[PDB]
């Protein structure tokens, strides 16, 4: 019987408290996590703004993840404006999106090295993270103009095009990433089902287990078809959290048939790739395969693309003031949808960001609870989260 | 007051190419350098200052001799060299880009090189920084003024333009040459121009002008170690003819002198402007 | 040199862009120690015991010598003025990193009433409150400009530093500064630097001059900071 | 006193503004000595005449009690350079007459490139290159300003003019200035009167709080003159 | 520190039109005088906050009685009166305008008639200023969640909200009333209000308020002579019920209290930020 | 044998200069007008700007005459784009033309009544004026927003409707307008007509002769398909002064089928109300006239007026960055043309603006000569010389 709080927790981005309550041999008994991070806002002074600076500022999010709040923000915009994007811009698009989950996902096994890593293995091991994450940057900088923050991912499809000389050399990135991963896949996936900590705690078995649903739409893009927005609500602190801890939390609560839904790859896994596992270590595992899924989807592109074909679409930016526009896509982190209203002059009435995090928040506070809270963290790092993000 | 700045040796050269001959300005130092340079893959892309049927300017990123070749030649208007300069190392993909400008640019180049704050991933894509001299520069519309206003020429038939003893120079496609007194060109110049205290490119890796050196030569300023070793790849694979400044007319001394009226000029300029409150470089 | 990564009202790009120096992060690390960074290490962590409640704070340790601060101020948080006063208290030297701490940046559109906080309005930069002793602005600012910052902080490079010690006092930056300072001013050549340095394509040379897209403009000062026609020390001179 | 009127790089509507005055500009102009203004005196004529030309100049009088200037200065321009030194060398006081003058306005745009004049592209407000001794904002300012301003000129009410001779020393203006004194630092308590300030309608009062739509915005300076949470000198609150 | 303003005379009054009372949150008094206004000529115009289904806040440009009265009633969150103030005068062309403000809007208007910069052909044309109490004001969602998430009342089923007796109100479209401590609601105010120094609107024409006069009733002060002349009008002509604040409870001591207590509170963090280095009017 | 040099001239807006080659009885062998006003250059910023700016920005192209250039700013935006005003708006932006007008005739002769009006005569003669241009300003402030630039000058119409209240007044305001004008007409026709200035002095009766022809579109506002564009051909100073002069001149030189065309008032009496007088004097006297048109002509846009209306059109600003859009507008001085190409987000690629006292400028070189030079800036004064319009 005794209260436990953890904060800020660590190793995943942003600012987060763990209020936890424990019974007398540590087990959790009710769990919270929750964003404490200032709400910049972004949805709010995004009003009155125009199209073309959504991209731009919702970028801002995240410096992990700024590519998927971009392309949600544009594809939103477009499906607001029945915008179709050229055929090779919207290649080049998911080859973006696919280029920063190719260095989120390293960058994640990167901040739970820590944990999983042997100390003699951790220089090794960073080396080859940050092999990964540069050519997974090379791509968002190629493609998107910038790697952290991409100008190139515009309403219409994308602004610039490449040449046949960058895609060869995207590609020939793409094949030795490719050996990294098959590298880090084979060293990490008998850590992770080992259930085993670097310092050799045993993890238990039921560890983040939970009872929710799963929503992915896509496996390395997105598709806003295979979601009904009509049922996801947003709810207030206040419907999840007691009433001390949820005058804390910055981030709605959302929900899907007013249930809580987790997102991110092992979601994508369980709807793509047959993957069943329940628990905090199958997410990793799930993350660690998605690697492979994401480069071979990357390289599949490049065999695609028509480097000259054309990139933005023609079509002005001319909304009707009413139309929901939706933009979904698979963030690293998860199901990431923004929503816009956009007026006849192409300035954004409504704005609405629900971020991969926002999703994974309240599950992560329950999927903690029935464990042991010196397990709390390694659960709360196994859904990667990101919580600039999240609060937006 | 230092009259060049930092240079290893100073030549006078031409290129060999006889086709670059006949497009260049001077000796054709920076279409030999660009084309060696891709020719031989010291270079994958260089910024090129290329011009439509009205000498209006538009900065590029050059990839194949021919666009060296169309760039080739002086065009007495403002060209923002270096605002393409991310461009050529994103969506181009150039790992050795070789960059050309007056000497504002340059100094521009070499200070995004030392502060990249907003040039991520450009410094060390930078192969062959080469500078053109440069005593001023004009709005379109005021060298449009000079060209068809004083010398009676349409901007479509200019063929070439120069400047040289003492004076503006028109070659029509027709066969014509007009002259006027630079006299005339002043009140047209860039009056941001008038602070400027690089006349030979200093901080180039080549700097190379047409002053100094006999019509068709280049007067050439080797002045880094990645010049060096560019330049004498040109020499040693016989893509520059090159003789000993000494040996040619009218030789360094017109280079230092219009060097040195060039930064006592503006310098009054730099106090004049201080004087009165506006703000300077520093 | 202990240093420490503060993570304010940002997007934590900034840091990933000290990310992106790649395998030499591990050289950078190795040459300081990172006594503090919530998104890297689990410092510095102390257990506080009453007879109802554990409470496991990671804090913001004493002795830093170098705190890398970045994200704006949010004033109508205490956590965050809290932060930044406690970063100033305990850091010898205090970098605003990226525009949000060096002059607002994305953050000064921030103007309140979103959920779940929706006092939340006022993001200032972090010179508005605390002393800055070099501000780096862009967002992100790059790679390179960073190990270059550490590397002079940590080599005494006092003259490399001058540029972003005088920006340290200024908490405002917009694209209008090139107009303002430069084009306004009979400076402005048309080289174009500004353009080729902004992250948003705010800018776009028009007949050799600079036009500002001002609705696209993040104000992260990258193209002030690159106008060679506002700050040009000698240092750049060198050439080898 | 002795006022004359000084048309810089204006478009002469501040001058306008205060004819629109109306039938009190008699009033105005019998409670003071209009000894010079281009557009309606013509003041003050000198000829020179040697034996092959006339020259029939209208020159700045001196002995200037109050100028007011209109417009912004072209630094390419010398006759331009000429006069606002000419003004301030001749005014015992001179008044920034709208944006142009005082922070530069619509002419902080100019960038030049057109005929017949394509050199002229470096506007600055007059307070860049001469002492200012008050500035009126706004594009134009109204004539109720105007007149208020001349009233307390002439009567020493220098508590009232007090605003005008601290906006003299800022020659920059911009929609961001409630954004970064107002909005950003806790102020901004959504009155709306900045939005009802604006002469461009750029400021758009939303979820209580104003947007500035940046490319509307003419950097005329009356909305951050309006702003009750930066400038509320005392006077304002004497009522009936 | 002085606790009201300067004032005339301070009254307990009451709008005598029932249906006036009906549908205001206190006495009427802005009603009252906006009504009579109208129908007399004394105004052609009124500037009101008027509320969505959902108490979202629009200001508007009222004309006509029942616009007067769709507007009656407190909302407590920011809607910007003062942001009308020049298209009324304008495209809706009126020359006896009425404004209605919090103390900060009423300060507005004051400021905007002292020094008129972009408010050309505005100043003359305000005929009447009535400023209502004000502690605290706040944004939407902050009211939002006070209302629905402590209060457990959707906003659309809201029909009235007030604040007194320590606490916050909510009336209920369908009968409920409930009340929260007023401390729960401060977490959610508009942190702006923190600094601000005036209760009572000190510098209105007419100000009205809640505090110091029974339900129904509200405590209004008589500060300028156009206020007085539009007061007395409205008394002569019956459209006010009117007794001394002395013979009211809980009375003028309570407005005092009140006051002061934002005046020394807000001092505090005046100084605070002085102290800080944040920016502070003055 | 000398040469004469005025400088500035007086009584007219913004900063000239006369140049004049004279014999040795002072008449006028060649004749210079020239702006020397520093170019603010409108055209060339406004590239790279979204059109919406350009009503606002060419507003202050000048102060007195500000509704002119917003006018045919959005008329061409308008012609390039394609948009249709809504005929209420339409007739809201016709009728702040007129207003404009009304405050700017009265204006001039203010600013003429130096020479013209007998110094008993001023003070009331004044007052008549304040009186006008009080409802000429009550008009552009009530319809435009602001007498003195009106932002509601915008692509697609009128951004404001009025009341029917408003439109009462300005009706009241218009039929008292028109008292005073007759009582202006009346003092002021007999004076024109006397070719006497108030000092005695004789005006020849030649004064001001040219033998050019004349452009107007319009009596009131603007008719863009009376006139062919592809005609109108802009030349430099070096074409019309000697050297010396040429390189001081601020302005082009605007030419119809190779040739000077005078506009303005007299131009309009010409085109519509038969009005066949040359020189100076009859410029001051159609002008005149001219007061009595506009404010008829207001009182019938009122009469047309649906106060409920629409006034903007729901129309996009979107182009095909080719079409050169032409706006043209009948200017207190005279013909106005505004040209602009839009892409298809709405940016300005290309501007220009032909003022109507940049066609006025050469014609006024060419109008003192025959005359002495004590008159020539009598003659220029008749044109009602605006030179920050005509330079912008
Ligand atoms: C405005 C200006 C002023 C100059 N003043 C002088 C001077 O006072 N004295 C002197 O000795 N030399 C001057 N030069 C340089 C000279 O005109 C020749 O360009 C130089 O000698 C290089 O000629 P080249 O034959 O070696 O190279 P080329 O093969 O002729 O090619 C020249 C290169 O310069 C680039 N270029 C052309 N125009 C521009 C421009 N406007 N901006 C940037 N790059 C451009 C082209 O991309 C081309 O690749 C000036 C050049 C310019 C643009
Ligand atoms: C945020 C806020 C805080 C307040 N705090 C206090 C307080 O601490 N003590 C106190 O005695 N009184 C306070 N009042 C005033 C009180 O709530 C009543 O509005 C006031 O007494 C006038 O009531 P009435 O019956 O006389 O007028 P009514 O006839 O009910 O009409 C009230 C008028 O107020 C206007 N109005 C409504 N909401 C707003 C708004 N958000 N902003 C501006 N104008 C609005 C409407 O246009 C309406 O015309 C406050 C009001 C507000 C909006
Ligand atoms: N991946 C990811 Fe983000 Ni920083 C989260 N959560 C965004 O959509
Ligand atoms: N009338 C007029 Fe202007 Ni000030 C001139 N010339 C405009 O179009
Ligand atoms: S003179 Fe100087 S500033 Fe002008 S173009 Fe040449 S190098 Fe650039
Ligand atoms: S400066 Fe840019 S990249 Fe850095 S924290 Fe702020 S928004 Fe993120
Ligand atoms: S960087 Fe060059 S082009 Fe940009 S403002 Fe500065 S001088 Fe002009
Ligand atoms: S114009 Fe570009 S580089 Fe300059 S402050 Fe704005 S976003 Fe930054
Ligand atoms: S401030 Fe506005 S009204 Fe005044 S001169 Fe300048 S442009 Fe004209
Ligand atoms: S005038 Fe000042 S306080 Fe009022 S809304 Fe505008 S910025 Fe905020
Ligand atoms: S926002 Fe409006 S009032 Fe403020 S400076 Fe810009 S144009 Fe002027
Ligand atoms: S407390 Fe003051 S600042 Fe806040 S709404 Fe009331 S009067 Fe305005
Ligand atoms: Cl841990
Ligand atoms: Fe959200
Ligand atoms: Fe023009
Ligand atoms: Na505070
Ligand atoms: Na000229």
């Amino acid at each position: 019987g005794k209260i436990v709080e953890i904060h800020p927790t660590t190793r995943h981005e942003g600012h987060t408290k763990l209020v936890l309550k424990v019974d007398d041999e540590g087990i959790v008994e009710k769990g919270a996590y929750l964003s404490v991070t200032p709400v910049r806002g972004f949805e709010k002074f995004l009003v009155g703004k125009p199209a073309e600076f959504a991209p731009i500022a919702v970028s801002r999010f995240c410096g992990i993840c700024p590519v998927a709040h971009a392309t949600s923000a544009v594809e939103a915009i477009e499906d607001a404006c029945d915008i179709t994007p050229p055929k090779d811009g919207l290649l080049l698009r998911e080859l973006c999106g696919i280029g920063n989950k190719m260095h989120s996902h390293p960058l994640h096994q990167f901040l739970i090295s820590p944990d999983y890593v042997p100390k003699d293995d951790s220089n090794e091991f960073i080396k080859r993270v940050q092999a990964m994450r540069r050519i997974g940057q090379y791509i968002v900088d190629a493609v998107g103009g910038e790697a952290i923050h991409s100008p190139n991912i515009k309403v219409g499809g994308m602004a610039k095009q490449i040449t046949e000389s960058t895609k060869a050399k995207m590609y020939y990135k793409c094949k030795e990433y490719e050996k990294l991963a098959k590298e880090q896949l084979e060293y990490l996936i008998p850590i992770f089902e080992s259930r085993t900590l670097n310092d050799g705690t045993e993890l238990p078995e039921k560890l983040g287990y939970h009872d929710f649903g799963y929503i992915a739409t896509h496996p390395t893009y997105g598709d806003r078809t295979k979601i009904d927005q009509d049922k996801v609500v947003e709810y207030t602190p206040f419907d999840v959290y007691d009433k001390d801890v949820a005058i804390q939390s910055s981030t709605t609560v959302p929900t899907y048939n007013g249930r809580l839904m987790e997102v991110g790859p092992r979601a994508r896994f369980s709807k793509f790739f047959d993957f069943k596992e329940k628990g905090a270590m199958a997410l990793h595992i799930a993350r660690a395969y998605e690697i492979s899924v994401l480069v071979k989807r990357a390289m599949e592109i490049l065999d695609e693309l028509n480097v000259n074909g054309k990139t933005m679409s023609d079509e002005p930016i001319v909304g009707d003031g009413e139309k929901l526009g939706l933009g979904v896509h698979e963030a690293a982190r998860g199901h990431n949808t923004h929503q816009a209203v956009i007026d006849k002059d192409g300035n954004i009435v409504y704005y609405n960001a629900i971020v991969a995090t926002t999703w994974n928040i309240p599950v992560i506070s329950k999927a903690v609870e029935g464990t042991h809270y010196k397990f709390a963290e390694h659960i709360v790092r196994a859904y990667d989260p990101c919580i600039s993000c999240a609060t937006h | 007051m230092d009259p060049f700045g930092k240079y290893k040796t100073v030549v006078s050269a031409r290129a060999a190419d006889k086709t670059i001959l006949k497009k260049c300005q001077d000796g054709g130092i920076v279409s030999a350098a660009y084309i060696y340079g891709l020719e031989n893959g010291l270079l994958d892309g260089v910024i090129v200052a290329d011009k439509d049927d009205k000498l209006q300017t538009t900065p590029k990123v050059a990839t194949t001799v021919d666009e060296v070749l169309e760039a080739a030649g002086t065009k007495y208007t403002v060209c923002p060299t270096i605002s393409v300069i991310k461009s050529a190392v994103r969506e181009y993909g150039c790992e050795k880009l070789g960059v050309v400008g007056t000497p504002c640019q340059i100094i521009a180049t070499r200070k995004l090189m030392k502060y990249p704050i907003g040039f991520r991933h450009v410094p060390d894509k930078l192969a062959l920084i080469v500078g053109i001299f440069c005593m001023e520069n004009f709005p379109y519309n005021g060298m449009k003024t000079i060209i068809e206003e004083h010398c009676g020429i349409k901007m479509e038939d200019v063929a070439k333009t120069d400047i040289g003893k003492g004076k503006f120079w028109v070659y029509s496609k027709w066969g014509d040459v007009k002259s006027i007194k630079l006299k005339e060109t002043h009140p047209y110049e860039q009056q941001s121009c008038h602070v400027c205290m690089d006349y030979t490119a200093e901080l180039a890796d080549i700097s190379t002008g047409s002053v100094g050196s006999p019509d068709g030569w280049s007067t050439v300023f080797i002045r880094t170690a990645q010049g060096e070793e560019f330049f004498n790849k040109m020499v040693e694979a016989g893509a520059l003819e090159v003789k000993p400044i000494e040996e040619v007319k009218p030789g360094l001394g017109l280079v230092e002198k219009l060097s040195l009226t060039k930064k006592e000029k503006n310098a009054k300029e730099i106090e004049h402007r201080k004087e009165i409150g506006l703000p300077v470089p520093y | 040199v202990k240093i420490a990564h503060i993570h304010l009202c940002g997007c934590t790009g900034c840091l990933i862009s000290l990310a992106d120096t790649y395998e030499q992060l591990l050289d950078i690390l190795n040459s300081v120690e990172l006594v503090y960074a919530l998104t890297l290490v689990d410092e510095k962590t102390e257990i506080r015991e009453t007879d109802d409640k554990i409470l496991i704070e990671r804090e913001i340790p004493d002795d830093i010598d170098i705190a890398l601060v970045e994200g704006s101020v949010c004033l109508e948080d205490e956590h965050s003025m809290k932060d930044v006063f406690d970063a100033r208290r305990k850091s010898k030297i205090v970098v605003a990193l990226g525009a949000c701490a060096a002059t607002g940046g994305i953050t000064r559109f921030c103007r309140g009433g979103q959920m779940s906080k929706p006092v939340h309005s006022s993001f200032v930069p972090i010179g508005d409150l605390i002393k800055v002793d070099l501000a780096l602005p862009g967002c992100p600012p790059s790679p390179e400009a960073l190990v270059n910052l550490i590397t002079a902080a940590l080599n005494g490079d006092t003259e490399y530093l001058e540029i972003y010690a005088e920006l340290a006092k200024k908490t405002e930056a917009c694209g209008c500064d090139l107009l303002v300072n430069v084009i306004n001013k009979s400076l402005c050549m048309g080289c174009g630097s500004c353009a080729a340095s902004c992250p948003t394509r705010a800018i776009e040379m028009i007949d050799g001059k600079p036009n500002v897209l001002k609705e696209l403009c993040i104000k992260c000062g990258a193209c002030s900071l690159q106008c060679p026609r506002i700050r040009f020390p000698k240092l750049i001179e060198e050439i080898e």
